[PDB]
């Protein structure tokens, strides 16, 4: 087996993130991690051997240690772009096999540095059901599902407008009685956002 | 590269299902895994080369195939809901030490072909105090109604898909997190500078492609087939 | 060749097509540790008990043998298809240990020279077919020929005698060794 | 448990067609002195080989010449062959040879018997091959007469040896058969009273 810690990490834009793994057998000697994104297949992000302990790519590295038969990539000035799962696999090449025996991943969340936010609930008009808008609040809050059902309150989103500027997270919120007052309440909303 | 086909597919339990993988990267290791939550990745069949097969630690449903040496094949001979999942084929060189996986597959297998409903589109347009209080308008898009959740979101405007202040969420909700076979839904966001959106002619359009039924099945209810399928919702500028 | 005291022969791979034949063995001075059945995916040790203290993935000698088979067709083509040259083989026969009627004993057949690695060896008691046998894996030669033992388990009486059956291609005829 | 590691087959660029490869790994003093050497032949040709104690592919025949090339271009290969001295043959000698071959110890079986005049001394079922048999007349060392079998190697990991004397039996005589053997605390005196 292939195990790894945390089963899911979130780390701010530009700190480091510490992904853990730890194998049983000793006959290990090729560990390659693997990378997916959202929709994507998996691809090789970084492979090391156990006769040198520590692997440079960049902003990438992986640390060995075979003697406790633990492994740990770090990530440094973590991206947004690094947001993504990430699997350690290993191999006893002696068998050659060709299996590789995948961990079950950790998932990777980097939370994007805001530089000046402006929270706010906004309604939004059907055209052509009610929905509201949760915008510009700072990575740090951390948006809740309803309480209820009836009641669809989304995850948080980054949105990027390349122009000018331009980070800023968003999170909707509709049903079918519910307003926008009342949509996050059953969130930690910051204690100074906008309700027009 | 390599293409793993078809991308998305419906199946009904008992039916026979033929994933196929080409490879054009002269390789000769082909493998067939399956991705699930809490489990990973678990390798199902691979193949050394043209002829042989071998057994990956789940080969029970399965049955492997490799009559080339770009093609890998996986076949479900009796299809069965827990072999509903997202199918990825790789392929790499002997002793090889890097893996080439496929774009993926994710594979429905359903009791019944009548939970496979499209979805329905709408956009909201965005508050005159958001305008009013940032100088930039976000529309939001949903697409509510579907089942499986094998759903594409992309944002055209003024006929040209748009990335730069667009944001989708990763996976969809489910409209009732109690029943089986609840539908599901999923919200979007675009936003544009105020300027943009006030020049009334500026239209932006939310697109959901969807994987559904094909022309090859039968459909017996009293509503439109659930085909694969464009469903899109515009707007338009304003003052 | 070389001199040493000890000679691991360590992934002998063998394939021959048409025909899709091939043979993955390892041995150790001389004897044969294992062998990996091709069709059952499995490592048939020699001696059990080694089997019980060591262990090959036979996985390996299945991938070995995928390479040699490509590593066959790019050589096949490469040489304007130069097929192989058939080799006489020859075969002696003798017993475990020293005859001595009624006494449970082994009837070896040793036959040698053989290439390619395609043979079918029978025996012939009363002039009339037999088979407990057992046959070996091909051993491989310096001259890259091979040689190949058939036992039989058999007690001696003055009535019956033997011989060994030989069918090859090298062989315009089958070749018959008696005893 | 200690496992068998094979060599990696470094792949290349009626009738039939042969293609064989084989590793081979010569130990002397242990592991004090390895080498190392890969053959790949085509038809009973060897073409191409990697020889540690040259430490590059080389070309047998003609037909070698790609592949050879080839192979020491490469360094994925090269290096991964070239360490298959420690990662095949270090490793499985230190391993499950040890724990095999290396540990077999199969006494003999010492056996007199008279054929018809010559007595006949057969030492079977042992391991390993290192093995000394001697006769005695009356207690002396007899080598007149005496005519051994070659070492036989029986197929299952037992070897046999006859050793025939020939004599005449003089009523009061004592033949012994003197076998000495590694698998044997004290070597083995059997007797023949005549």
């Amino acid at each position: 087996q292939v195990r790894q810690s945390p089963q899911s990490l979130t780390v701010w834009e530009g700190e480091t993130a510490i992904l853990n793994c730890s194998y049983e057998n000793s006959a290990f000697d090729y560990f390659p991690w693997y990378q997916q994104f959202p929709g994507e297949g998996p691809a090789l992000l970084i492979a090391i051997r156990s006769v040198s302990d520590k692997k440079e790519d960049g902003r990438f590295t992986i640390f060995f240690n075979k003697r406790e038969k633990k492994l740990s990539l770090h990530i440094t000035d973590s991206q947004p772009g690094d947001s993504a799962t990430y699997f350690c696999a290993a191999s006893a090449t002696g068998a050659n096999t060709g299996k590789l025996t995948f961990g079950h991943g950790t998932i990777l969340r980097v939370h994007p540095n805001i530089q000046n936010p402006d929270p706010a609930v906004y309604q939004l008009r059907d055209s052509k059901k009610s929905v509201c808008l949760f915008t510009d609040f700072d990575s740090q809050t951390n948006v809740s599902q309803s309480k209820d059902s009836d009641v669809y309150i989304t995850d948080k989103c980054v949105l990027d407008m390349r122009s000018m500027d331009f980070k800023s997270n968003s999170a909707v919120a509709w049903s079918n009685d519910f307003a926008c007052a009342n949509a996050f309440n059953n969130s930690i909303i910051p204690e100074d956002t906008f309700f027009p | 590269a390599v293409t793993q086909s078809p991308r998305n597919k419906v199946a009904v339990t008992g039916g026979k299902v033929t994933l196929s993988c080409n490879q054009t990267n002269n390789h000769n290791n082909m493998y067939w895994y399956r991705q699930d939550t809490g489990h990973g990745l678990r390798l199902i069949h691979y193949s050394y080369g043209a002829g042989s097969t071998e057994k990956g630690d789940i080969p029970d449903g399965y049955k492997a195939s490799r009559p080339s040496q770009e093609n890998f094949s996986l076949i479900l001979e009796l299809a069965t809901p827990s072999q509903t999942s997202v199918y990825f084929c790789a392929s790499g060189d002997f002793w090889g030490d890097t893996l080439y996986f496929g774009a993926g597959t994710r594979l429905s297998v359903l009791e019944d072909l009548k939970n496979v409903f499209p979805p329905e589109v709408a956009v909201f347009e965005p508050s005159e105090a958001e305008i009013s209080h940032t100088q930039k308008a976000t529309l939001v898009c949903l697409a509510t109604g579907f089942y499986p959740d094998h759903v594409e979101l992309s944002w055209w405007v003024n006929g040209k898909e748009v990335h730069s202040g667009v944001c989708t969420d990763p996976q969809p909700l489910k409209e009732q997190p109690a029943l089986n076979d609840s539908r599901y839904a999923l919200s979007s966001r675009l936003r544009v500078s105020a300027t943009f959106w006030q020049n009334p002619r500026n239209h932006f359009r939310c697109q959901v492609q969807f994987y559904g039924l094909s022309e090859n099945d039968e459909w017996t209810q009293d509503r439109a087939k659930p085909v694969t399928q464009i469903v899109s919702a515009e707007a338009w500028g304003r003052a | 060749a070389i001199e040493a005291d000890h000679v691991g022969t360590y992934g002998i791979s063998v394939y021959q097509s048409p025909g899709d034949i091939g043979q993955y063995t390892f041995e150790f001075d001389g004897d044969e540790l294992f062998y990996v059945d091709l069709d059952k995916k499995e490592t048939v040790w020699m001696l059990p008990e080694f089997g019980q203290l060591a262990s090959f993935d036979p996985q390996g000698g299945l991938q070995n043998i995928a390479v040699v088979k490509h590593n066959l067709g790019v050589l096949t083509k490469r040489s304007n298809s130069t097929p192989a040259t058939n080799e006489a083989p020859q075969a002696t026969v003798f017993p475990k240990s020293p005859v001595l009627l009624g006494q449970p004993n082994t009837l070896i057949c040793f036959v040698d020279n053989i290439f390619p690695p395609v043979i079918n060896i029978t025996w012939l008691r009363n002039s009339k077919s037999v088979a407990g046998v057992y046959e070996t894996s091909f051993f491989v030669n310096r001259d890259y020929s091979f040689h190949k033992l058939s036992y039989l388990t058999f007690i001696p009486s003055d009535d019956d005698i033997y011989d060994c059956k030989v069918e090859h291609w090298g062989l315009e005829e089958p070749v018959l060794k008696h005893w | 448990r200690v496992s068998y590691y094979g060599p990696k087959t470094s792949p290349v660029q009626e009738r039939h067609f042969v293609y064989q490869f084989m590793g081979e790994c010569y130990f002397t003093n242990g592991t004090q002195r390895i080498r190392y050497v890969t053959r790949y032949i085509y038809n009973r040709e060897e073409y191409v080989r990697y020889d540690s104690d040259v430490g590059e592919h080389r070309a047998v025949t003609e037909l070698g010449r790609p592949d050879a090339e080839y192979w020491n271009s490469q360094p994925e290969i090269l290096e991964r062959t070239r360490a298959e001295l420690d990662t095949v043959c270090r490793h499985n000698y230190e391993g499950p040879e040890t724990h095999t071959s290396l540990r077999r110890l199969e006494q003999p079986n010492v056996v007199i018997s008279l054929s018809r005049n010559t007595l006949v001394c057969s030492v079977t079922d042992f391991y390993p091959a290192k093995i000394k048999v001697r006769w005695f007349r009356n207690g002396q060392e007899e080598t007149v007469g005496v005519s051994s079998t070659q070492l036989i190697r029986n197929g299952d990991w037992t070897f046999q040896v006859l050793v025939m004397l020939e004599m005449t039996p003089r009523r009061g005589e004592v033949y012994t058969c003197h076998v000495e053997h590694p698998s044997l605390k004290s070597p083995i005196t059997v007797e023949w009273r005549a």
